[PDB]
This record gives C-alpha cells, structure tokens and sequence, in this order.
C-alpha cells in the first residue's frame, strides 16, 4: 500500500475515507509496529509522518492500516499525580489509566461573550509578580525569556509555590514541557516529586529529539486535560507551558513538509491563529465552576521583542513578564524587570477582600520611586555623584535595595502576600513622607 | 444547486472539484460538518478554498456547497443591540440555542431573528416611482431609533402593493413593478462587507462632535464624518479612549469593533455597555449600539473583515439619515490578521511582512466614512465618524499601519508613555498631536456659543508651547533663573495640564464634560492668568500672589468635579479670582 | 468586429487566464461584464498562444468563470480628447465627474503617447516669472522644463502648488498658461481643497483636472498621470497651447506602482520598490518640452512627499535623477513660519543657464546667483557654530555672514502663499536683501551693479 518513503514522510495509496490528522499504523516487514499521522490527504494518496521515524522500512513488504480517528486523550480524575508523554502516554512507570472517555485534543472555541471578569488572586509567592504584575484567575500572563536566562527555575518556582488563598478547593497545576532537553525535563519531574507538588499536578513531557508532530500535539494534549479538569470537574486549573518557541519552530518543519511558502521571518502564515487557538483556551466562563489559567513561557530569539513569537503573543495575552540579561548578570533571582513587564488584570485581583487594602497604592509608589531612583543613578555616573540632591541620593539607594532585596528574593524563597507588602513598606520607609503617592490614611502601615 | 466534492485537504487549504458554477471570494460550507471556507482560486471546475476553522477530520469525498455570495451581512430589524463577530455570527443566539459556552464547529445560525414579528408602518403610496435609498416605511426597533425600510440598490420601478402589518424579515411587504417584471421586497437586505454602499454625494465634515473629553473637544476636535487615529505603547489608554467615545458621543448609533482582541479584555465591553443608562431615556447603551466582538481565537477571515463588517452596518444606518460613530480597537490586530492572510495566500510581502495592498485597504476603509447625502428623494444627510486605535510595537509610529492611517485621516491623538506613568490621562501629547479640523471647528464654536472661544483655545495652546520652551531653561539653569512672568506662565500651564487636560474616566462626574462646562472651566483658568499678569505689571511679586491665592486655586482644580446642573459654581470663580488678586 | 469571450479558464488572485483566443495583443484593454450588470476594466499583461493573462482594475472578487463575458477592445488604454476639456473635471481614466454636459471626443489617443525625437526637440530657454524669488533667481523655471517640488507630510506644498498656478507666466508675451492638474491617490477632503480653490480664483475656467482618489483602484492611480499628460500634449502640440502640468502626490503613484508589482509577483528592487521605477517615472517626466516648427509647450511640476523626510529614498532620489532640478521644502524653515519654506542649498535647476541673461537680467542678478549660493553656505556654517558656541571667529568675516541669513530667510525667502511679487521686485528686494554686508563681502566680478543700487 505504501508508495513512497521520503525522509520522515510517507506516501500511502488506496486511501478512502481517510481524514486529515487521522492516525495510521505501520506493520513493517520484520513485524515492528509504528504509528503515524496524516499531514495531507488526496483522492489517490495521503502523506503521513511516522512517530518512530521511517528508518529501516522496506517499501515493498510493509503494510499500513488506518485507525479512522485522530489523536485522543484518555481523561480521568486519576490523572492527578501522574506524569505523561507528549502523546499522553504514561512516563512514570505507573498503572495505565482507565479512561472515563476519549476526547479530541483540538477542543472547542469559547464564545467571546461567554467569559466572566477575572476575579481571584493567585499567590505565585514571587514579589515582582504578586505585587506589581498580579496574576489573576483565568488570566493569560506569559513570561518572555531568552537563551541562557533562568526561566527554567522561574517555571519551577511558580509551579511549586503557586496557591490560591484562602479558598483551597480543587486547585491543580497542568505542566507542559515542549521540545526541551532531558536535563530540563528531568529537573521539572524531580522537583515536582521532591517537594510533593506532584500530588496535585499533571505533567505532559515532550523532548527535543521527539518528532515535530509530537511537539505540536503536546500543548493540545495538556490543555485538553486541563479543560477536562476545569469544566467537568470544576477545578481551578493553572497551566504552564514551555518552551513555546519550540512549538513555533516545529510548525516550520511540518509546513515545509506540506511545501507551504514561509511567511514573515520564516514562520508559517497561520502562526497567529495557532498561538491564539492555544492561549485563548482559558479564562473564567459564565455558568461554569472550574476555570483555566495560563502562564505560557517563551524565549525571544536574539532577545528581540519585535520577533513574531513574542510580538503575536502580546496581542493575545493580557500582559507579559520580562526576564533580562542585565539582571541575570547582576545575580538577581528572578531577573524580572518590572518596567517593561505588565499585567492588564491586576486590579481585578487586588484591593480589599483579596490581598490587602494597601496593595494598589504601594505598587504605584514602589513603581514611581524605583523609576525615579533608577534615573537618579544615571545622573550620578555622568555628574560628580557628590553634589546630587539629598533626596535624590536616597532614591538611588532605594532603587538598589529594590533590585537586590525585593526583586532578588531567590528561586526557592516563598513569600506570602503580606510578607511582600510589609517589605515594600520597609523600603518606602527610606524616603520621607513628603515624597509618597499613597494617601494620608495609609499611615496605618507607616 | 451545485454540490462540490473535496479532492484534497492540506492544512487550512481545501481543494474541491464540481465547482464550475462557483464564483471567486464566495463563502462555502466545507465537508460534512459544513465548516466556514472561502474560494481564493479557481481552475475550470476545481476551486481552491481557505478554511478558517479546524480541518481535522475532513477528507476527500465530503461535499462542498457555496452560499452563492461573498461575505455579507443581513441588514434589517433586529440588528440593534446585537453582539456579532467578524462574519456576523449571533453570539447571544449561539449561547441560547446550543445551550453551550462554546462556538460549535460547523454550526450555522442566522444573524437576525427570522421568526420575530415586527410592526411595519408603510409610509409610501402605491403608484409612486421609487429608486435606491427611498424609504417605503419604518419599524420602531427601539424607543428612539426608527428603523427605516429602504429600497435595496439595483431596484428601480413603480410601487404596486404595500400595506402596514406585522411581518417577519422573511415575509414580503412590498412589490415593485420593474422592467424585468414583479419584484418582491422584504424588511431585510443583503450587502457584501468588502463593498462600499452607494451614495448621492460626498460632503465636508464641518460639524464638531461632543465627546465630553476636554483634551479632545477643545484642542484636537473631530467632526461628524471625520476620522481620528490613536497610536501609542501598551497601557497608554487607547482602549479607555475608545470606551469614553463610544458612550458619550452625541451620535445616533455606535458600531464598536473588536478586531481583535484579548479574551479577558473583550469581556469589559460585553458586560459594561448593557449596564450603562442614559438618564434622559432610561435606555441602555446597547440599545443604540451594534457590537462586533472578536477574540484572537476567532477565525482570521472574521478578524480581517471585522472593520469592514462594522462599517457596512454603519453605512446602513447612515443611508437612513443617522449620525454613526464606529470604533476600532485595535486596527493593528486587524492588520496582523491581514498580514496572516497574505502569508497564507503566499503573496509577495510588502513592508514588514504586511501585504503590498495594506495602504489601499486602510484607504478604502476610511474613505467609506464621512458626511454624505444618502440616496433617495429626500436627499437626507448622514455621517460616519471613524475612531481607530493603533497598537504599534514599542510605541514607534514609523511603522506601516500608523503611517498609512495618518495619510488618510486628519486627526492624530498620539499617546505618550511618560505621561501615562505620571497618571496623566488621557496621555495625549499636546505638542505632537494635531487636528486639521481645528480652524473650522473653532468657527462653528464661536457661532453656537457666541464667545471668543477660538481665541481661548489658541491662547491655551500658546501657553503650553511656551511651557515646553521654558522647561528647557529650567533644566539648564535654575528655576530661580526665570522672571516672575516666566514663573507665572509655568503655573498657568500647570493649571492647564492638571485641571483641564487630565481627565479621570472612572470618576462619576469627571468622566464627561459638556461643551458649556468646558468653556467655563477654560475661562477661569485663563482668567487667573490674565489677572495675575496684570498684577505683576502693577508691582506685585510672584510669591505674594501664590501665597494669597491658595484657596481660589484650590477651587479651580476641583471645578472639573462640579455637577452639570451647577455650572454657575464654575463661572463664579471668575469674580473670586479678580477680587482676590485685586486685594493683593 | 466586436470580440468577446465567455469562458474564463483560471483566476488566481488578481490575475486571470482566458483560453481559445486569437488576435489579442499585448497591453490590450478589456472589459468584464459582471452578472449584476457591473463592468470592470482590465489589462492584458501577457499573451501565450491561444491564451491571455490579464489583470482587472477593480479586482477579481465575485467573478464567475462560466457566467461572465470578457470583451477585448482591440486597443490599449486611451483618452477621449476634444476642444471642450478646458473647464471640466475628469476621472483617473478620463471620465467626467463634474456632472456637466458629456463631451463627444474627436478621437482617442494612446495614453502612453510617443517619444519625441531628440533632434526634433526645442531646448527650453524662455524664462518663467513664478513670482517666488527663491525659484526665480536661484532655481529658475523655464517653459518646457520638468521641475518638481520635494516636500514632506504636513508641509505647505499644496499651498505652494496653488500659488505657482496663480502667478506664474512668461515675460513680454501675451501667452497665458493652460493648467492641467492631476490629483493622484489623495483623499476626498484633499481633493475638495483643490476643487474649492480653483473655483474661487476662477482657475477652473482655464484648466483641465484629472481627480484620482485614494480608494480608487491602484491601476487607475498609475493611469492618471498618463491621462493628464496625453491631454497636455494634445492641448499643446495640436492646439498650440502652453500647458502647465501639476501632479500630486507622486509618492502615491510610486506606492501604487509597488502594489501592482507585487500583485504581478515581480521581485522587488531597492527598498522593496520595482526595478523599473526609474524607467516608469521617466516615461512621465520626459513628456515635457518643446518641438521645432510646432507652437505650444509642455511644462511639468511634479510634487512628492519624501518618506521620513529622507532624500535618499528611492522616490525622490530617482525623481532627482530624471527631472531637471528640484525644489526642497524643510520643516526647520517651516517651523520658523516661513511660507514657502524653500531651502535653496539642496535646490537646483539644470536649465537656468539660457533662461538667465536672456529674459533676465543681462547678468544684473544672473551673476549674483552663484554668490548667494556660496555666501549662504558659509553663512550657515557660521550660524551653526556661533549659535551653539561663543564669539564667532570674526565679527567681520565670520559673524557678518550670520547677519545675512536670519533676515534673508525671514524676508528674502519668505514671500507668501497668496502673495505675488515680480522679478524686478525680487531683484529690487534682493539688492536690499543683502542686509547687511559691506562691499568687502561681495566678491563678484563686477563693481558696476554694486554702485547703481545699494
Ligand atoms: N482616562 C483615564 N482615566 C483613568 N485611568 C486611565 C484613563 N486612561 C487610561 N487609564 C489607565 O491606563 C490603563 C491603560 O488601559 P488601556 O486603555 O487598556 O491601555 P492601552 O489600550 O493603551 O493598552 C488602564 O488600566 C487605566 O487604568
Ligand atoms: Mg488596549
């Protein structure tokens, strides 16, 4: 039945009723069984890509059967505490899950008017986030990183320290590793076990040397499990995905297999659609208990904010968390630069009844003072740094203490929202009361 | 009709034979599911189709049917207060019928209600010669908005039968005797979104629009039938401006367009708009608004036709003789959708990957807005005011989307990031921004107010510009290096920035400011300047003036919070200023 | 014999393919009759055997391949010419848009025109008193010359355009200019500004206008200059008129050309612009000039906005390579309230040699032309360093130059958008515009004209 075997691809004749992205099964001449996926289908033939590759396949004495169904996920409540493949296969030497049902990994499209206002506060335990760029339930808050930047530890710290206060009913964390090395993959899987965070999390681990079609199926596999736990089990689900850059690169390979002309910067034209189709599988829904919160993580090529991957993402997600090379070289952990970072829904998760009543003001105070203190340091370098204003001098020492003490908290240090706000006041206590943007009734926190 | 047959499914691309009777750019239902597709190419009877939904599970053999038309919109009673998407799918009907919070793949629902009974009030007599645009009757769709049934374009003849009655939008209401024969009319008409609706004549937009936004109406005004662009960095206030304009503009109908858009950001418009009520009518904002809400998750064809879907609807009520304001947020995400299709169609890219016809598409969009004479015997006048937000990367406006936009518009509200961090909203750069309607508007203002208002705005701009020049001297030399007259100008300019330009959109009172309140507020700010100027010339010192005017300057800053029924409490400040300065 | 094919083989984007044809020529004009009565114009891009690849002006949207008709006209894109074009307003394709009496054209002419034999050409030397001294003295215009204005967005080049149209005319002659105006891809309100100005001044009663808007088809924007020039060469070389042609915006023309090129899948040249941009623009600007034994002339004044105020941009650069000089408008001058904001240093005229000394002024102010050039150069270098730094190197040999600039830009070059001054006045003001520089400073060959007037 097999007509051609070109590299990782395959041409199969006698196709009838074969659908796009339908799974196939190959029985080789020696009895080895491999599976594949339809990338392109015509009346006379169909193009498929084998998961296990095409090396050592005899064209003459091999047979192929079509399964009549695409990639599916065996969903169940027993997924909690389990580590899976990029294809949803058990990766942790545990018992096979008895499925409640089998679902499509493409999911459904949420109605734009079916969404609720982002409401609750998610304590990531990191001061740079919770205070200045607050994560809210249902929000899509991404992390923009670069080659060599410690986004690995940041992903591990968030997935470990993230909690919902005070209501702790059905909170889960779905982690998706996409096309990363084994070291980075093992680091995550080990950290989830040692800390006990595995007991409430679901993992889908995909490696760099896995075929590009598996890398593409990985985010769809994880999000399907998440929306299952969210909508059908009413769980508060937080989803973390890295690296999203690997996902975009995988698309280029498949697009070239179908011989599609590359778009801007070498990526397929439908890159915008694909990212949006993944990321917009989140947010609170009217008439649904559970929800999906996403933290997509990506590395910007050449640290370029104008690159398609971070540029398109910003048009989809409500803000971003920036990691800079400057702060990393300074020893700041995490190296979060608060000036270019943003959370567009932070006010929806702060105030009173959530966090504390002094959240918003100190945030605006710390932000204004850090920016001004950062500027005063520039004047010091060019001027004598000896005749600068007495008030300005404190601002410079404030900006330094803000980066080394406040932002640089560590990758294994968990701060409650109260501890974060209290430390903010001790930093604001360096300046006189005449230089604040907080109200006079904020003399209860000094 | 003819039924196609899929021969190839490759990603979002679908090939189908038995399509000889099809036409280019026709909307199609692909596969057994009937997902939304569009014909882009055609060779003999093999059509090339772009599918804007998931093609997973679709293969050769499955049927393909053409809708016999390009992307169009149903225009008739039942369109007001509705929330569609880019391809005009009823989002509310989707949730009520399917009872799900999702958009079912391949689910076809009519945009308007085709079972609802409207009372059609015929207003024309039989035997009358009718042409395109002629009103044959109306429907009271809302308490205020009269939905006028018009003769569709391409129809011309004699009215044979017509009578008032309760019909649906499917029931025939009028029969016109044409050269071809008998033609039935209904309360609904179809129109392609990519084609502009015909007019009798294009006019100049000379009537200023009351937005309530002080910085806008005073210094950079836009006319009814004009166009304004709002570029800027992220978090600068683009959206807030679009909100403020949508709910305060002295306009008959509003067409808001998510291009677009972020998922949790689209939620704001959907929930907030039906909650706002005009005190005069007791009606909600939605009752005069047609909403196009697209998330980034929506099909790219819908995201690309989003602004064309909206302006087609805007044109529809424009022909009826109403003033329509159409909002676009954000056109950069519309252009990004255009850029996506350019790559998917495998075209030759222009600047920055955008299609080479980007400048034309933008030109086509904004030239469909404006004050016009609608078709018909009445020769009535309607207008479309286009206000679009632009989201360039890093706030750099030298990018194609912004530059091409500023080439076809006359109003530019440039957002400044350094201003937004000063809590100076709206963050419009009074130095860089401009309005090419300023002269004509000021002429209109002087007539309707019977004041020297145009001189007030000019003097106001003169002070702000002198502030910019002086601030450089304050940076090179000391603040004590300025004369008392220079010190005064900086204080007057400070009052203009803080008491006038700055406007909180979330404050119950400060969210809106009528034309008269703007006049009185700018009057007392300039009055303080004049009196203090004359005082310095009479031997008074700068410090003595400020120390003795703490209370009255306090009363000036809070004048923005004075209720609209107590405008005299702003005018009385003029006397307090004089008497206070005269004492010193 | 009327030709029409009713079967279309292939439609790929904006491109079409018609089979089983014969006698179809290159660049032939076609018409497509839509099923709803609409008629679209098209153009034959290429012909192989029994096939013809054509492009439709209004696009191929909504076109059926079985229910449509393609009429081949047997001629390229033409223009209907007549005696009664003056006072009328036309389309980008030569169709009436002013709602007056439709004219019956005497004949139809190819809008590509024909190339004038360089031997048959008559070199331009007749001086034109534009009224503007910055032009009249230093960058002198001549009948038959192609002299463009390089400006930028926001700058008053529209005001300068109307000004020149008002007050420009030939000396010691009864000849009055017949103005052919061509708006290219501009907005309605931009086009309305010209329609209003031409009516108030009465310039419409002596003009032909070709108005092409921004949301008109890109092909129509390309055809507009050739439509206007065909009408210009008609009124000049057949009616004997001295035609003044004014086009704006040429930047829009180039952008339309770039869009059309990409639609035809042509590989972009420098900065994404076509490789034939020089050639294409040259088929327009070379249409100017005079002819031996034929009365009348054609004078062009192209107008363009330099993208990002960059002169090295392909559009003004290739324009400068073709045209006989250029008039530059800068924001630095315009910010000083100067109208027109003409910078004479980047400005040039290539035909000012025979125009000067003949029509004016027998070297009276033809001679100072190279001085005010060389003196303003050092006057700017001096003013540059003397403003940012301290005392100038000399208050007689270095700060004296600064004195001869500030007022000689606020006065010598100022003029006015609705203000007209004669050449005599300009050479009058000019000798007084050397304010104030002593006889030591004027390093010219003559001592004669330094004594006649101050
Ligand atoms: N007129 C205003 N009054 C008060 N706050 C404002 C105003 N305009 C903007 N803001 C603040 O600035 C932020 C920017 O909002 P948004 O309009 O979404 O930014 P952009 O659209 O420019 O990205 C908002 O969160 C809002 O709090
Ligand atoms: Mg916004």
């Amino acid at each position: 039945t097999i007509k051609e075997v070109v590299g990782p691809l395959m041409a199969v004749e006698k196709v009838s009723g074969v659908k796009y992205e339908e799974l196939i099964e190959v029985r080789m001449q020696n009895g080895e069984i491999r599976r594949g996926q339809v990338l392109e289908v015509q009346e006379d033939k169909a193009m498929v890509q084998i998961f296990e590759g095409t090396s050592g396949i005899c064209l003459k004495n091999s047979s192929v059967r079509f399964l009549g169904h695409p990639l599916q996920l065996g969903v169940s409540e027993d997924m909690i505490g389990r580590v899976f493949d990029g294809l949803g296969r058990p990766k942790d030497n545990g018992p096979e899950i008895l499925p409640e049902k089998y679902l499509d990994i493409n999911g459904e499209v949420i109605n734009p008017i079916a969404r609720d206002y982002p409401d609750e506060f998610i304590q990531t335990g990191i001061s740079a986030i919770d205070h200045l760029n607050t994560l809210v339930r249902g929000q899509k808050l991404p992390v923009f990183s670069g080659s060599g930047l410690p986004h690995k530890e940041l992903a591990a710290q968030i997935a470990r320290q993230a909690t919902v206060l005070d209501s702790s009913d059905d909170f889960a964390v779905v982690f998706a590793a996409i096309g990363i090395t084994f070291e980075e993959a093992e680091f995550f899987m080990e950290d989830f076990r040692q800390t006990g965070a595995i007991d409430r999390s679901v993992m889908f681990m995909n490696l760099a040397n896995d075929p590009a079609i598996e890398r593409i199926a990985t985010p769809r596999m994880a999000l399907t499990a998440a929306e299952y736990l969210a909508y059908e089990k009413g769980m508060h689900v937080l989803v973390i995905m890295t690296d999203m850059t690997n996902y975009a690169e995988a698309l280029r390979e498949i697009s070239a297999a179908r011989r599609e002309v590359p778009g801007r910067r070498g990526y397929p034209g439908y890159l915008y659609t694909n990212l949006a189709t993944l990321f917009e599988r989140a947010g609170r829904i009217r008439g649904l208990k559970g929800s999906v919160t996403q933290i997509p993580i990506l590395t910007m090529p050449e640290d370029d904010k104008t690159h398609p991957i971070p540029d398109l993402t910003g048009y989809i997600t409500e803000g971003q968390i920036i990691l800079t090379r400057e702060l990393y070289k300074s020893g700041i952990q995490p190296p979060i630069d608060v000036l270019p970072s943003l959370s567009r829904l932070k006010d929806k998760g702060t105030g009173a009844g959530k966090t504390r009543e002094d959240h918003a003001a100190t945030m605006n105070q710390l932000f204004a003072a850090y920016a001004q203190g950062k500027q005063a340091k520039e004047l010091a370098v060019v001027l004598g740094e000896s005749a600068l204003s007495d008030i300005d001098k404190i601002y410079a020492k404030f900006a330094e203490r803000f980066e080394n003490e406040y932002v640089n908290q560590g990758f294994y240090t968990n701060r409650t929202i109260t501890e974060t706000l209290d430390l903010g006041w001790e930093l604001l206590a360096m300046l006189p009361r005449t230089e604040l943007k907080r109200i006079k009734d904020d003399l209860l926190d000094k | 009709m003819q039924i196609g047959k899929i021969i190839k499914v490759s990603g979002p691309l679908v090939m189908a034979e038995n399509m000889s009777e099809a036409c280019i750019q026709d909307m199609c239902l692909v596969g057994d599911l009937g997902v939304i597709g569009e014909i882009i190419e055609m060779r003999q009877d093999v059509a090339s189709i772009q599918v804007y939904e998931e093609t997973s599970g679709i293969g050769p053999g499955e049927p393909v049917r053409s809708t016999g038309e390009a992307l169009s919109v149903e225009l008739g009673p039942g369109i007001i207060s509705q929330m569609f998407d880019g391809i005009q799918r009823p989002l509310d009907t989707f949730m009520e019928v399917t009872q799900s919070n999702f958009l079912g793949r391949g689910v076809q629902l009519p945009a308007l209600d085709h079972e609802k009974q409207w009372w059609f009030e015929a207003t024309i007599e039989e035997g009358t010669e009718v042409s395109a645009g002629d009103i044959i009757g109306y429907v009271d769709e809302t308490k205020i908005i009269q939905h006028k049934i018009m003769v569709p374009n391409g129809i011309k003849g004699t009215v044979q039968k017509i009578e008032s009655g309760s019909f649906t939008i499917d029931d025939p209401i009028c029969v016109i005797e044409t050269e071809q024969g008998l033609k039935e009319l209904t309360m609904m008409q179809k129109w392609p979104v990519r084609r502009g609706r015909p007019i009798k004549q294009k006019l100049n937009p000379d009537v200023p629009m009351i937005t309530g936004q002080r910085v806008i109406d005073t210094f950079f005004p836009v006319t009814k039938g004009g166009a304004a662009a709002v570029p800027g960095p992220f978090g600068a206030g683009k959206t807030v401006v679009q909100h403020q304009i949508a709910k305060w503009s002295d306009v008959d109908l509003v067409v808001y367009v998510g291009c677009g858009e972020r998922g949790n950001e689209m939620t704001d418009v959907v929930n907030e708009f039906p909650e706002l009520i005009d005190p005069n009518t007791g009606e909600s904002l939605m009752e005069r608004t047609v909403l196009i809400a697209n998330t980034s998750n929506m099909p790219v064809a819908a995201r690309e036709a989003s602004i064309y879907t909206g302006i087609t609807i805007a044109e529809y009520f424009r022909d009826m003789g109403y003033d329509v304001a159409i909002m676009a947020d954000s056109t950069s995400r519309w252009a990004e959708a255009l850029r996506e299709m350019s790559g998917r169609l495998e075209e030759m890219p222009g600047d920055e990957g955008y299609p080479a016809y980007l400048g034309s598409r933008l030109a086509e969009y904004y030239e469909r807005s404006g004050r016009v004479i609608a078709l018909g015997s009445d020769q009535r006048e309607g207008s479309i005011t286009a206000i679009s937000a632009v989201s360039p990367s890093g706030g750099d406006i030298s990018e194609p989307v912004t530059q091409n936009t500023l080439r076809v518009v006359k109003v530019f509200w440039g957002l400044d990031s350094s201003l937004a961090q000063k809590r100076h909203f709206p963050s419009i750069n009074w130095i860089q921004s401009y309005s090419l309607y300023s002269t004509e508007v000021g002429r209109y203002m002087d007539q309707i107010l019977q004041q020297d208002w145009s001189d007030m705005v000019t003097e106001g701009m003169r002070i702000l510009q002198e502030e910019e020049q002086l601030n450089e001297i304050v940076r090179l030399v000391g603040i004590d290096s300025l004369s008392d007259n220079d010190r005064l100008t900086l204080e007057v300019a400070k009052s203009i920035r803080e008491d006038y330009l700055q406007q909180n959109a979330f404050d119950d009172v400060d969210t809106f400011t009528s034309r008269e309140k703007q006049f009185n507020m700018l009057k007392v700010i300039l009055t303080f300047g004049k009196e203090a100027r004359k005082a310095l010339s009479l031997g008074a010192y700068f410090n003595e003036i400020m120390e003795g005017t703490v209370a009255v300057r306090e009363r000036i800053s809070r004048s923005k919070y004075i209720p609209e029924e107590e405008l005299a409490k702003i005018s009385s400040i003029n006397e307090e200023i004089k008497e206070t300065i005269q004492l010193i």
